[PDB]
RNA sequence: UUCAAAUGAGAACUUUGAAGACUGAAGUGGGGAAAGGUUCCACGUCAACAGCAGUUGGACGUGGGUUAGUCGAUCCUAAGA
RNA sequence: AUAUGGAUUCUUCACGGUAACGUAACUGAAUGUGGAGACGUCGGCGCGAGCCCUGGGAGGAGUUAUCUUUUCUUCUUAACAGCUUAUCACCCCGGAAUUGGUUUAUCCGGAGAUGGGGUCUUAUGGCUGGAAGAGGCCAGCACCUUUGCUGGCUCCGGUGCGCUUGUGACGGCCCGUGAAAAUCCACAGGAAGGAAUAGUUUUCAUGCCAGGUCGUACUGAUAACCGCAGCAGGUCUCCAAGGUGAACAGCCUCUAGUUGAUAGAAUAAUGUAGAUAAGGGAAGUCGGCAAAAUAGAUCCGUAACUUCGGGAUAAGGAUUGGCUCUAAGGGUCGGUACGAUCAACUUAGAACUGGUACGGACAAGGGGAAUCUGACUGUCUAAUUAAAACAUAGCAUUGCGAUGGUCAGAAAGUGAUGUUGACGCAAU
């Protein structure tokens, strides 16, 4: 929703590849 | 050119009641009002003339009402008088000392 | 170092909503809202303002005198007092012209 | 609207909503036999017509406020 | 809000058959640089505008007054 | 706002009218069940959207 | 922020006085547009609301208040409909 | 609506001024013409208004151990009316080179300058009326009280690269030249109507009547609007005091407005925000991240390179307080020569002085040597990517001469480009 609870998109954190 | 303005002082109100002085407030203006510089040059320019119930002021140089009323009331601070006494105009150039 | 606020209902600076702060007699500040200026009337064929003629808007035109508005020469409040006495040489010298060209005109048919 | 009878010589009276300066003008001046000065109408905010009616100097407002009932 | 400077002319607007209030009004004025004087100020009421005389001379002042009509309401000050 | 057109100074008359509580008067009545008014509205808590 | 007084069953918070401060005039000043719709004002009340408190309140209950030939709409036309 | 007075008319529909044009008035239909309405932006200059500053005087208040002819405050004039008043512009006389006039800014003159004499516009200003009777500042009385009553004063000036604003004449800019209509007026025109024992004009003056409908309170925001709310968010505009300073910067104060954000007691760790550190000076780290240093003004000095415009505040140095003085830079008045008097902050210079401090708080550029890349200004992923991506000027290609090119619509007596025409439009 706001600018945390951040798990998406990302740049080394989780949901990658 | 140089008409002079006639300055009168009422003080009938306050020597009623004992607490005023004339004849003591009349010395205070000589050696105290300031013409051309500093204290001492009254030559011919202002002259305080009294009868006892009224101060009459007759000047021809720089003086107004409110240089009368400035050092009226400096008088009365050091006779510790401006708790009683108030300096009002009834007219014009025409003052007096209110008790009450 | 007193401050004022507008009369009307309109709040922005528009050209209709000119202000000028104004003392009144009751001692204070107070703003004036005034009309827009009128301009001078213009000459139809040369641009100048023509002079004799009062600067007023278009609908109060109607209330002022008749003085006010023309000129005892003709062609008084709609010409610049020179272009009337251009067009008077123009009107003289060409319908002279034309009289004197229907001569030579003449000339021709009469001799050939 | 009480206080403004005695010194203003003004009669507050609620008008329909459908009448206009005319009408309240002439129905004033022949239901009490007076003389109006000038009208000052306004929409109350419950949905009424409050009308303000003068009268001329020539007769008062307290005598002829009485003279229907209200005081 | 106009100003009348002619006498003549001023009589003959209190019988305009219209007039019904007129003002009288004493001014406490002073001259060029010395003594004080009295200004006088006739004052009529017409129908769309007011008209008014300004008379700086006393002798004049007290002449005029008589003059004015009984029909006129003068209201002194 | 403070330059508005009839329609809307119409509406604002009637929503003036009902902001009232239920007279005191009519829980007295026989098999009255209505207990509080329940349409009542205040300019803090619910817009009326004109 | 502090002290005193007043009111009250009850006062760190209400009111008044005094003191200390701030907004520093592109303001925490004075007015309007959009928007809100009686919040404006008076009296009475403190169950709920004002994430402490409350005698106070944009709260609750009861009433009062918006006056135009000159201020606007109304009229004209613009992009357009 | 009409009346009264005035004006005009027996030369029927007015006179004066050479002229610009002037007046209290001083017939004008159809139709035609013109003007106003009606206009960009920036720049300096002139003028006006309000505010700021200041002198004299008339009142009130403050301070007074000492000093201070002191500090603060009051001294105001609306719409409208009459008279008058200017830059520009125009008229008459006159005929200019020995070219003259003139703006801060170089334009003007035999297509008639300079000069002399006039005309007009009345933004604005001035005087008077409105209007002191108001409002304001004080004094003297009355007194539960509706509460008043009686006296006074309210005056005369100065200054400006000042602030805000209005306006005037100009100049710069465009392959950008920067609305429309309702409405009002004038002119051209001569259709009609008109005098003599009498008529006409309500554009001259005065007098009469009427002017309806709706909106009108308050907030406009750290509590009245939108955000689930009494949410540090979002939301258009007007008015703008004094000091410091280039400044609407920061900082302090006046008018005005608030003192509202749950408090109390202690001062552990760890935090958030703000700071200081001896010696070393990037050894830290993916990486000078963060922080520090530099900073205003004046004077000196300033490279490679370059599209010659720049680079440039290049780099690099010095000075800065206080106090006492000196010099220079002006306005106005009577004369074919000089004084008198009055009013501005600007610059330069010299002594003295100090715990060597002095843009003393505030405010306030780190720089240099090279590479990769995009020319530059500009634009985008609202809420992880501001970039070398996009756009750009420039360059090039293609289609089309209207029964056409490109595209739209179910159709249509339908459209966009097109109020267009190859120096154009359309596609890359």
């Amino acid at each position: 929703r706001g600018r945390g609870r951040g798990r998406g998109r990302g740049r080394g954190r989780g949901r990658g590849r | 050119q140089k008409i002079a303005k006639t300055f009168t002082v009422d003080v009938s109100s306050p020597t009623e009641n004992g607490v005023f002085d004339p004849a003591s407030y009349a010395k205070y203006l000589i050696d105290h009002i300031k013409v051309e510089g500093a204290v001492g040059n009254l030559g011919n320019a202002v002259t305080v003339t009294e009868d006892g119930t009224v101060v009459t002021v007759v000047s021809t140089a720089k003086f107004s009402g409110k240089y009368l009323k400035y050092l009226t009331k400096k008088y009365l601070k050091k006779n510790q008088l401006r708790d009683w006494i108030r300096f009002v105009s009834t007219k014009t150039n025409e003052y007096r000392l209110a008790f009450y | 170092a007193q401050r004022v606020t507008f009369r009307r209902r309109n709040p922005y600076n528009t050209r209709s909503n000119k202000i000028k702060v104004v003392k009144t007699p009751g001692g204070i500040l107070r703003a004036q809202h005034v009309k827009k200026l009128a301009t001078r009337p213009k000459c139809g064929d040369c641009g100048s303002a023509l002079q004799g003629i009062s600067t007023l808007r278009p609908r109060q035109y109607a209330t002022v005198s008749k003085t006010h508005k023309t000129v005892s020469r003709a062609y008084g409040g709609s010409r610049c007092a020179n272009c009337v006495k251009e067009r008077i040489i123009r009107a003289f010298l060409i319908e002279e012209q034309k009289i004197v060209k229907k001569v030579v005109k003449e000339q021709t048919e009469a001799a050939k | 609207a009480m206080k403004k009878v005695e010194d203003g010589n003004i009669l507050v009276f609620q008008v329909s909503m459908k009448a206009n300066k005319y009408q309240i003008k002439k129905a004033v001046k022949e239901l009490y036999e007076v003389d109006v000065l000038k009208v000052n109408t306004l929409v109350r905010p419950n949905g009424t017509k409050k009308a303000y009616v003068r009268l001329t100097a020539d007769y008062d407002a307290l005598d002829i406020a009485n003279r229907i009932g209200y005081i | 809000a106009r100003e009348i400077t002619d006498i003549k002319q001023f009589l003959e607007l209190t019988r305009r058959a219209d007039v019904k209030t007129a003002t009288v009004k004493i001014n406490k004025k002073l001259n060029k640089a010395g003594k004080p004087f009295r200004q006088t100020k006739f004052k009529v009421r017409g129908s769309s505008s007011l008209y008014t005389l300004v008379i700086n001379d006393a002798g004049k002042a007290k002449k005029l007054i008589q003059s004015l009509p009984p029909t006129l309401k003068v209201n002194r000050l | 706002a403070a330059q508005k057109s009839f329609r809307i100074k119409q509406k604002m008359a009637k929503a003036k009218k009902q902001n009232r509580p239920l007279p005191q008067w009519i829980r007295l009545r026989t098999n009255n069940t209505i207990r509080y008014n329940a349409k009542r509205r205040n300019w803090r808590r619910t817009k009326m959207n004109i």
